[PDB]
């Protein structure tokens, strides 16, 4: 083991002295005559040999002269088995407070993608039991997806819906990584992971524990951990999902929570690594940076890992250079919207933001793709009247138009459902839509064999047996 | 007969009135477009220079 | 603020006397490493593009030159290197193979492969940073590129030696676009035995992910296009100097195919990711910005990119070199930095849209920004005589489009115009990787203009034409050939055009 | 002088000298590789250090390597021989036709002429277009702007420009490109061939004699470096300051765009590290500009007017280029596809171009009058089309539709042919003094031509042709 | 005191005070003067020049912040002086052009900050035939 001293400290960044032996980058120092672990990742060489790192944890309390100490190897986190049913830190430490990891092996988080000679496979069709998803925007079992929105749209809330209708049911594994969100939000999610069976913890008397079964894994870099954890957490999770994707073979899922707090944490400290900014403050190295993590993410000919990744966009702009990056970087896309969520639409999806590469006549057949590009049609010729009605009014407005606009009005509120998870907003009971009820419904509407139907009948449905069912309601309440 | 001949006159004065603000929002608009290109790229020179 | 020579090693030499100065210009010793570049002391007398080779076999290019120190960036991770590493130069600029061989084949931005099919046989090695050709051994543009689509070969038409940019938002159909242009030219190259009538195809792709170009290749390999065309990738996780270099590269390809008496096009896929990678060397290798922090050589590189797409004379061969750039416009304003100069440097415009993706108009091509100042001297006088009649209709459609909505109480002479307009956009609409002939496109033209479609319910043309094609692929391929050869619409094939037209509609029966 | 090149940064050149370092806009030629590369001196450092901008690419550029001082500026060559030549910024050829044999050589940076050595008096420039020498009269020493792109007739009203008045004036006229499309070089290079303007003839040995030419040709291409486009429309403006001051002469300067100029003086200015402007803009814009068009003007001698092509980025007249030209522009002639789809040629707008010498004292209040009477007219024709279109033309009163007669006759009869569109055309060239002009517009909005036809007007040069043409229509 | 756009930018932001320190001699000496500065506005540009070619802050469009100091400087030494100085005058008739009649700029507000008055000019009553086309309703005194 090599030697080295610190020599000045600024905020995140420490610079380190080695009297011989440089260490590669992305090498992992600790700090020695600390309270807690202290871990620094080499990021840059500077000259006369003397290093820049980026400290994972606090540097409130360290000294100039403080000893540091080189272990040869970027930040290796524990793999396997043991792993699962427990939550792990950016530097592979518990914080379950349930006991140590006792995985037999450890892999570094800094790894190369899978080149092009390994091809992905077959666009294979995920069902979520969400309806504007399997119509319009179909996820793909082995490609990367993507939950873009502000604040207060529901993303975390839709992938705690995706993961009670996937992973429960999945019989490979999963992980999760938490890149600065809400502890509220994690403690929730694992109180409802131990809650449904997707963690299975057991006590014992000797004060151990028992985490067999618990086919899920957890990882949270939140955010009251500095950069360099938030960033690094990524590929942490990253890593422990592309150990049971080679060795195991298994086809495994990964949920990351605000993504862009990644390239946040890129832009907090790039400044003080000595970077100009990029146009509005953000890194120059950001897209190379997001590439080298998304690029591991992909379907081989040994696994396949299916993630979802939610974005923040904020002031809802997504001419904001990070989702810009990350849009080329994505099979299947969802685009939340205040403006829906406004009207009680939940999920407030936009289906004309909304994209995805499955959506072809070949993988889905016409009965489903003629479907979809008529409810897009559909929507595009109401939107394209909202200023003509705004205007005159509907007197203005032919038969034909209004029947148009009656039949978007119907698809909007349809397309609309209750989660499992919501019952503590709406107090409804949840519901999961099979793909073909949703055909069905959608080709029915458009076929106008509901017209005699209301509108009300729509906003809390899973089906068209549903929408007959409230609207049968409303009639006998209205005498 | 009266109120047709009416809107018709309404309808022009609208569309004079919203050219008008058309060009007053464009001007506008310039304004704002190089007041962000100047502040966007102060920022940049001022995080280049203060290295 | 000290330099690499006063680091304390060697004035502990100076100061001592030793004059051990006989290290080369050709070795270096590594001062300092970040995020892909490298800062050396020595190498006096290396050039600027001149390619370096590092102790773990690695390679870079050196490209800021300083009086203290040399600038280097790198192919590749920072892992790799550490301060007090050896560099030697190689002594040869940055380069790549040209020649057949490369038809069929994936490579990076350095001719390296990565189908895993095998090595590349190049008897030819071609500089990636040339001059670009002159203005006298160029020629005027006076033949088509035929991309297949038939908005574009009727209102936007591509000549052989344009520079045709594909500006639009994300998921429009460009990558669409490029496929069907590479599509389009299997039927022309099969049905030819000289290598002067055929047209070659490359298709660089900068920022893109792997689990799309593969797709691409996939696409390609069913329909047996790849045998006429060669992928250049520089993905992502490739590092920002291959994405620079890979449109150079491609470039360098075609040029052979362009000297040589033949046709090429390339299709630079994310040009944006150029300049981005661009902007990521400058700001690390401490140039100084411009506005969005890019700098002030990017109008110079993609005009050197550009500019050597030509159309050369007779004296040099007669080959060609078409370019269909791409850009992707955040919200429609191509006012910014990077639009605007693009289109200031190109020939042409295609603007794709939204609100007309999602209207069923795919490709949504709105033909009122799009143009191209070549324009009808890229066309046959088959497709001329429908295509300005088709303009000024459209036109029209577009000067009363709003009156859609009102049409219920308007009088006739305007709404001829609005139907007239409807048919014809409903007749562009067009299935992905589904092209057609020049010959099919006159044929479906002039049933469209000549008002075979006014009254049919829309929803029913996308029939009527594909019925149309069978019935004449069936029965008149003599019509075909002879637009095909004479590459003009005669009076006599105009009758025969019309008979056949009159039978179809008397044989087949249509809803309005 | 002899010096070595330190360091290379892109399209920076620092160079060291031993003794008498070399001033400021001094030209360096590099020895050591092909494609002669010339470098601009522009700011001097410390340690005998020079900065310097290069004209070519520094590709394969090595520290050490060895430079010479020319001891003066770009030095364009000047004379008659560079009549139907093309000229890149350091006055070589591109044509592939020879060397410039010229007795003489000019500095691209001249100083201005002083306050003496100028013209109190301004006058027209009798061009022999009608609505230009109506609407928009140009005038000595001005500068006009031209905003138009293709589809309009635009090299035609260029090469009809040149050819009148070459054969009027007696002066030549130059070309410049300022970071043009090669092929569209090549194209203006065909099209001058080809009508005349340029008289490229072999000779029995193989070369070529450039017998008497009516422009020089100085391009600047698109694939040139930053520090060539903007040195370029310096070397085409000292190539007319020659003609201007010993032939002396009133000679012509067209400019392809002076927003390219703008963007290379902006690049220029980010390469060497200067704090852009407001806009990312230089902070010498106003002042290069100057630099630059205050050597257009008139002199006791002779005189040099232009005619500049300006693109507004994003319609924003606002913006710190177009509003620092538009100071200096004193005219301008804006152009439409909304006339040439009328088939009428030059398709100048009327009511959009403007000019500063319009006004009751340079042109007499007679041309003053008729120019507003006919600008009035077209207002009207304007607003009876805007009611024509809901209304109808059937409920318009006899004052009503005799103005729309006039509107039309006199918008038809400001097209006329072009002596250089003869051979595209067969019909012939028709040259239009302004008296004839004035008489024309004052009878057709007296009311006296009512009688006339349409189409009489639109073919014609002079009342005379239009209706001899009526005479001919009425068989 | 002519200072034009081919001279350089130190000569167009001297050429103000050049000409204030001429019209001093008749201010001190019982005379009276008027100065009229014809471009003040070519003034701050040259001095954003100079400033931004020194290195300089920038601030709002680029201007720094002593360009109210620079017009300030010029400007306070138009006075009436009184009866035992003289008795002289120095009056000034600063001229501003604008862009699109904008006068919620910085500039002319900085100018109008420093002036006893306005005489306004539209490109309306100019194109109209209202010449001299000076308004009356925005202008004062």
């Amino acid at each position: 083991t090599n030697h080295g001293r610190i020599t000045q400290v600024i905020g995140a960044v420490v610079d380190v002295h080695f009297d011989e032996q440089l260490p590669p980058i992305l090498n992992s120092l600790e700090v020695q005559g600390h309270t807690n672990r202290l871990v620094l990742e080499v990021a840059q060489h500077l000259g006369e040999n003397t290093v820049r790192t980026i400290a994972m944890d606090a540097t409130e309390g360290l000294v100039r002269g403080q000893k540091v100490v080189d272990t040869g190897a970027p930040i290796q986190v524990p793999v396997g088995v043991e792993t699962l049913g427990r939550i792990m830190n950016v530097i592979g430490e518990p914080v379950d407070e349930c006991g140590p990891v006792p995985a037999k092996k450890t892999y570094s988080i800094h790894r190369a993608a899978p080149l092009f000679a390994d091809q992905s496979t077959e666009p294979g069709l995920l069902q979520t039991g969400i309806k504007v998803v399997d119509l319009l925007a179909p996820y793909a079992k082995g490609g990367k997806i993507g939950l873009f929105g502000g604040a207060g749209v529901g993303k975390t809330v839709l992938i705690m819906e995706l993961i009670n209708n996937v992973a429960n049911k999945h019989g490979g594994f999963s992980v999760f990584a938490g890149v600065g969100e809400r502890t509220r939000e994690g403690n929730d999610l694992y109180h409802e992971m131990m809650t449904t069976g997707v963690i299975k913890r057991k006590k014992l008397e000797d004060g151990k524990f028992d985490f067999t079964g618990s086919k899920a894994a957890l990882v949270y870099g939140q955010m009251n951990e500095p950069p360099g954890a938030r960033a690094r957490v990524a590929l942490t999770a990253l890593s422990v999902a592309e150990y049971f994707r080679d060795e195991q073979g298994q086809d495994v899922l990964l949920f990351i929570d605000n993504i862009y707090r990644f390239t946040q944490a890129g832009s907090e400290v790039s400044a003080l690594l000595g970077r100009i900014p990029s146009a509005v403050g953000y890194q120059p190295t950001l897209a190379t940076d997001l590439g080298q993590l998304q690029e591991r993410i992909t379907t081989t000919k040994k696994g396949s890992i299916t993630s979802v990744q939610a974005v923040y966009v904020p002031a809802d702009d997504l001419t904001d250079p990070a989702p810009a990056t990350t849009f080329a970087h994505l099979d299947a896309t969802t685009v939340l919207s205040r403006q829906i969520a406004e009207l009680g639409i939940y999920p407030a999806v936009d289906p004309l933001d909304s994209t995805s590469r499955m959506l072809a006549p070949e993988i889905v057949g016409q009965e489903h793709y003629d479907t979809a590009r008529a409810t897009q049609k559909l929507l595009q010729d109401y939107k394209s009247l909202q200023d003509i009605i705004a205007i005159l009014g509907m007197d203005e407005l032919s038969e034909e138009d209004k029947l148009v606009v009656s039949r978007a009005r119907k698809i909007q509120r349809f397309l609309s459902q209750p989660f499992t998870v919501a019952e503590v907003f709406t107090g409804k009971p949840g519901r999961f839509v099979e793909l073909p009820e949703t055909i069905k419904s959608a080709q029915t509407i458009l076929r106008g064999e509901c017209d005699d139907l209301p509108e009300m009948a729509f906003y809390m449905c899973g089906g068209l047996e549903e929408v007959r069912s409230k609207a049968v309601k409303m009639a006998q309440e209205a005498a | 007969a009266s109120e047709q001949s009416a809107r018709m006159s309404a309808m022009d004065n609208a569309s004079t009135n919203a050219g008008e603000m058309i060009s007053s929002l464009t001007l506008r608009y310039n304004r704002a477009r190089q007041a962000k290109i100047t502040t966007e790229l102060v920022e940049i020179i001022s995080g280049a220079n203060a290295l | 603020k000290i330099s690499p020579s006063e680091m304390s090693r060697l004035l502990e030499e100076r100061i001592a006397g030793w004059k051990t100065q006989t290290s080369t210009e050709e070795v270096g010793r590594v001062v300092s490493v970040g995020d892909g570049i490298a800062r050396l002391f020595g190498l006096e007398g290396v050039q600027a593009g001149e390619l370096v080779e590092f102790q773990n076999g690695m390679t870079g290019m050196a490209l800021n030159l300083e009086t203290d120190n040399v600038g280097v960036v790198i192919f590749g991770d920072d892992r790799s290197v550490l301060e007090g590493d050896s560099v030697k130069r190689t002594g040869r600029i940055v380069d790549v193979p040209i020649g057949p061989g490369l038809l069929g084949r994936v490579v990076d931005a350095l001719g390296n492969p990565i189908d895993g099919k095998g090595p590349i046989p190049a008897k030819e090695r071609r500089r990636v940073e040339l001059k670009a050709p002159g203005i006298i051994p160029r020629k005027s543009v006076h033949e088509p590129m035929m991309t297949g689509l038939k908005c574009v070969d009727a209102l936007v038409p591509v000549g052989r030696g344009q520079r045709e940019l594909i500006i639009g938002d994300r998921q429009t159909g460009k990558t669409a676009v490029a496929v069907d242009a590479i599509i389009n030219q299997k039927e022309i190259n099969d049905s030819t035995d000289d290598e002067s009538k055929k047209l070659y195809c490359i298709y660089v792709a900068v920022g893109q992910k792997r689990s799309t170009v593969a797709q691409i290749v996939k696409a390609l390999e069913q329909r047996d296009a790849m045998k006429y065309t060669t992928v250049v990738a520089a993905t992502a996780s490739e590092a920002a100097p291959l994405q620079f270099l890979a449109p150079y590269s491609g470039c360098a390809m075609g040029e052979w195919f362009r000297d040589s008496g033949r046709h090429c096009v390339i299709i630079y896929d994310d040009l944006s990711k150029q300049a981005t990678a661009y902007r990521q060397m400058s700001l690390l290798l401490r140039r100084p910005p411009g506005r969005e922090a890019y700098p002030g050589d990017v109008f110079y590189l993609h005009s050197r990119l550009l500019e050597r797409a030509a159309k050369m004379g007779d004296k040099s061969g007669g080959g060609s070199l078409t370019a269909l750039p791409v850009i992707e416009t955040q919200a429609g304003d191509v006012s910014a930095y990077i639009p605007t100069n693009v289109i200031s440097i190109t020939d042409g415009q295609i603007f794709l849209e939204t609100e007309l993706f999602y209207k069923g108009i795919r490709p949504a091509i709105n033909v009122g920004l799009s143009v191209s100042r070549v324009g009808s001297a890229a066309q046959v006088k088959a497709m001329k005589q429908v295509a300005g009649t088709m303009k000024l209709e459209l036109a029209q459609y577009r000067e009363v489009a709003a009156f859609a909505q009102f049409g219920s109480d308007l009088d006739a002479s305007t709404r001829q115009l609005l139907t007239r307009g409807t048919a014809l956009t409903e007749l562009l609409k067009q299935r992905q990787y589904s092209p057609m002939k020049n010959s099919v496109q006159v044929c479906v033209l002039y049933c469209g203009v000549k008002g075979y479609l006014d009254p049919l319910d829309p929803k029913e043309i996308s029939r009527f034409e594909s019925l149309f094609i069978d019935y004449i692929n069936a029965n008149h391929q003599d019509i075909l050939k002879t637009i095909e050869t004479e590459k003009e619409l005669s009076e006599k094939t105009e009758a025969k055009l019309r008979a056949a037209v009159d039978e179809f509609v008397a044989m087949n029966e249509f809803k309005k």
